[PDB]
């Protein structure tokens, strides 16, 4: 149950490499924007779910790269692809670390 | 060292 600081991007109504592309296509079209508004939201990573809540069983994959900022990607379930934006890469990678044991928590 | 990290659901 740790809390974080992020920026929001948007949502859609085999490996992680494919997930990055689907954002880059939906970004070059205009479905989801590149640079977000400065509005800072809390992304709490609890045992219950991603605290607007997301499951821990239905979640599949988390990706973080460098679009000196970063990006984020989820996979809840017809599939969903929730996209965010982190302050840096290290903190974006640090969120994965929480999911590494929160998965082993259930 | 790393550049892009991920975690898969078992």
């Amino acid at each position: 149950c740790a809390e974080f600081r992020i920026k929001y991007v948007g949502a859609i109504e085999e490996g992680p490499l494919d997930l990055i592309n689907y954002i880059d296509v939906a970004q070059q079209d205009g479905k989801l924007p590149f640079v977000p508004p400065e509005e800072e939201f809390i992304m709490g990573v609890s045992k219950y779910g991603i605290k607007h809540r997301h499951a821990l069983y239905l979640i599949i994959r988390m990706v973080c790269y460098d679009d000196g900022k970063s990006l984020l990607a989820l996979k809840t379930t017809e599939y969903s692809l929730w996209v965010y934006q982190c302050n840096s890469l290290e903190q974006a990678q640090a969120i994965c670390k929480v999911l590494s044991t929160a998965f082993d928590s259930v | 060292k790393s550049a892009v990290t991920t975690v898969v659901n078992p």
